[PDB]
């Protein structure tokens, strides 16, 4: 997730422009978001033409 | 899973190594843009001449 | 001869590199990725300038 990048991730959800001009924030948040045998509420497009 | 993985050098980009066996009528004496193969440049429509 | 030759000679230097992967517009273009051909096409730029 930065200016220039590539990846399923980077190219199927969320791209940023070439001339992008800001930051980038990210953090750890396991306990928040998580159970027991896994929590599939975030769901990411793995597809698309 | 027997992986195969070509290479794709590109340091000799202007050579002879396309093949997607294209059939394409052309039509000479025509402003077109085209190029198939590699050689650094663009060509007019219709061949065999000489 | 010195109008033709000089002609001549700013003809010719389309064929240099001028520190750039290519002398080609269309080559450099192909073969590297847009956010990463400027930094190359700006060189041939200054030197055809």
């Amino acid at each position: 997730i930065a200016p220039g990048q590539t990846g399923k991730i980077a190219d199927y959800n969320y791209k940023l422009p070439d001339d992008f001009t800001g930051c980038v924030i990210a953090w750890n948040s396991n306990n928040l978001d998580s159970k027991v045998g896994g929590n599939y509420n975030y769901l990411y497009r793995l597809f698309r033409k | 899973y027997r992986v195969v993985v070509l290479s794709f050098e590109l340091l000799h980009a202007p050579a002879t190594v396309c093949g997607p066996k294209k059939s394409t009528n052309l039509v000479k004496n025509k402003c077109v843009n085209f190029n198939f193969n590699g050689l650094t440049g663009t060509g007019v429509l219709t061949e065999s001449n000489k | 001869n010195q109008n033709a030759q000089a002609l001549n000679t700013l003809v010719k230097q389309l064929s240099s590199n001028f520190g750039a992967i290519s002398s080609v517009l269309n080559d450099i273009l192909s073969r590297l990725d847009p956010p990463e051909a400027e930094v190359q096409i700006d060189r041939l730029i200054t030197g055809r300038l």
